[PDB]
């Protein structure tokens, strides 16, 4: 019964020291982690309307009233990319729970 | 005031209860600022555009490139003698920047 | 409606700066003579 | 280069801290972008030295109190600092938050969660009473 | 047993250094506060997991 | 299992510590 357990230990490591993949469970996690928060990089790059997706870019061309309607197209845009990272992590989190 | 009183604040209580509290993100602002333009010692050739004494036929209308030259576009803003004066993706008085 | 408090701003300029009247506006009188804030609540009112 | 300010090349206006940049820059790169699709590195238009702009430092801030009620004595945290960066945190450069009663010094102390200071570190061991983060906790005690 | 702890400054997601952004953000009220409301309530139950 | 990130940060996405560091979870364990 000891040779046994010894033994099936043994084959434990072999399995871990062997195979890339066994902790699927746990990279899965890390992956969709850090796929969130690219793809939440990824949202500041769209334009959503306004004439370029860089406030700078806006500040320094439109004066202050051309520039709040293309402004609030980034300002909309973003706070829905931002809603949406927050409702796919705490939706995430409930299954991490 | 201090510390405390932003996390009165953020918590919206005259009160605290014991615990960790995140408030505002600190952040160190600008200590000057800085600009970089290529160095140009000649100006635009605009009278050669605006002052012209023959224009082109809109069939034909004609195409100037404006390259290698300082641009004050305070100058073209500032005259009254233009009755449209419209910019559609920056605006005329921010040119200059 | 009724009104907190109202003023009328009187003056006379030409034709062409009427324009510069409105709020958030650019040129030598919106920026050295008579300015409306970004956010004027009001009426703008000229005649010949 | 190596401070907080507010560069304009080629008519882009930003703050950042300019930086000559070690990526191999091909001549013709100009500026240099990061994975964010955001500007990590621009060329100087004058003196051709490639700059890599990185924003002025930050981090999230906390408040460590054993509760209004039990006494008005906070520790504040600044995540993610080490603490030479609270020395660099100075009123000449003001901050966001105005207030600096804690730049004073003596107990700041450096957690893997970030800058702790306000808070005395000792040796003892305690049960965790307010968890900062990487295994410390902070309470309030003579 | 656990995710990767995050917070989210709102405001240096949305606005990039741009007062204005701030001025126009401050228009929609509470949303900042209650996404890291949201981002918070997350990472406190990453160390009650 | 193997744990961008600082363009991330530069846009205010920060990653916070474990309370309990993989030391305390090894000793629990
Ligand atoms: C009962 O099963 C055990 C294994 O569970 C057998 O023990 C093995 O015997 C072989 C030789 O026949 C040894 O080489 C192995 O090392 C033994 N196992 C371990 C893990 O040490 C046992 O022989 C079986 N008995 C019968 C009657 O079949
Ligand atoms: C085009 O020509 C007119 C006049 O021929 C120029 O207008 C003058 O501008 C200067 C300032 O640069 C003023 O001091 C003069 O009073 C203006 N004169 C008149 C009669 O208007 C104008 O500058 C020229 N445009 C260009 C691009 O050279
Ligand atoms: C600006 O002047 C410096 C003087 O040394 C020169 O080296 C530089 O090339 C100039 N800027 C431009 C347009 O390259
Ligand atoms: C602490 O709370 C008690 C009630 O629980 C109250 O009577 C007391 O005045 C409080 N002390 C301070 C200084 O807040
Ligand atoms: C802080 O920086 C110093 C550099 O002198 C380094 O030695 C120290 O380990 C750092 N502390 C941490 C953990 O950030
Ligand atoms: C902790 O112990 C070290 C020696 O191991 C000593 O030098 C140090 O002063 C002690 N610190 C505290 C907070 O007691």
């Amino acid at each position: 019964i000891a040779n046994q357990f010894n033994s099936a230990i043994g084959k434990i490591q072999d399995s871990l020291s062997s195979t890339a993949s066994a902790l699927g469970k746990l990279q899965d996690v890390v992956n969709q982690n850090a796929q969130a928060l690219n793809t939440l990089v990824k949202q500041l790059s769209s334009n959503f309307g306004a004439i370029s997706s860089v406030l700078n870019d806006i500040l320094s061309r439109l004066d202050k009233v051309e520039a709040e309607v293309q402004i609030d197209r980034l300002i909309t845009g973003r706070l829905q990319s931002l809603q949406t990272y927050v409702t796919q992590q705490l939706i995430r989190a409930a299954e991490i729970r | 005031l201090d510390p405390l009183s932003e996390t009165k604040c953020t918590l919206k209580s005259f009160t605290v209860e014991k615990g960790i509290y995140q408030t505002s993100n600190f952040r160190v602002q600008p200590t000057e600022s800085i600009v970089r333009f290529p160095n140009i010692t000649n100006l635009c050739p605009f009278g050669e555009v605006f002052n012209a004494t023959r224009f082109a036929s809109v069939y034909a209308w004609n195409r100037k490139r404006i390259s290698n030259c300082v641009a004050d576009y305070s100058v073209l803003y500032n005259s009254a003698s233009f009755s449209t004066f419209k910019c559609y993706g920056v605006s005329p008085t921010k040119l200059n920047d | 409606l009724c009104f907190t408090n109202v003023y009328a701003d009187s003056f006379v300029i030409r034709g062409d700066e009427v324009r510069q009247i409105a709020p958030g506006q650019t040129g030598k009188i919106a920026d050295y003579n008579y300015k409306l804030p970004d956010d004027f609540t009001g009426c703008v009112i000229a005649w010949n | 280069k190596n401070k907080c300010v507010n560069f304009n090349f080629n008519g882009l206006t930003g703050t950042g801290v300019l930086t000559e940049s070690n990526k191999k820059f091909l001549p013709f790169q100009q500026f240099g972008r990061d994975i964010a699709d955001t500007t990590d590195a621009v060329r100087d238009p004058q003196t051709l030295e490639i700059l890599d702009i990185t924003p002025c430092s930050f981090g999230g801030v906390s408040v460590i109190t054993p509760g209004t009620n039990t006494s008005n004595q906070v520790a504040v945290l600044y995540q993610g600092v080490n603490c030479t960066e609270v020395p660099v945190a100075i009123h000449a450069d003001q901050l966001t938050p105005t207030w600096r009663v804690y730049s004073t010094g003596s107990n700041v102390f450096q957690t893997r969660a970030g800058c702790l200071i306000g808070a005395e570190h000792v040796n003892n061991s305690y049960e965790c009473d307010i968890p900062i983060g990487a295994g410390i906790c902070a309470s309030y005690q003579t | 047993v656990s995710m990767t702890k995050t917070s989210v400054d709102c405001t240096m997601y949305i606005c990039g250094d741009s007062t204005e952004c701030s001025n126009l953000l401050l228009q929609y009220g509470s949303f900042c506060t209650q996404l890291n409301r949201a981002l918070t309530g997350i990472a406190v139950e990453q160390d009650k997991n | 299992v193997t744990l961008l990130i600082c363009a991330q940060k530069f846009n205010g996405l920060t990653v916070l510590p474990p309370l309990l560091t993989d030391e305390m979870i090894a000793q629990y364990t």
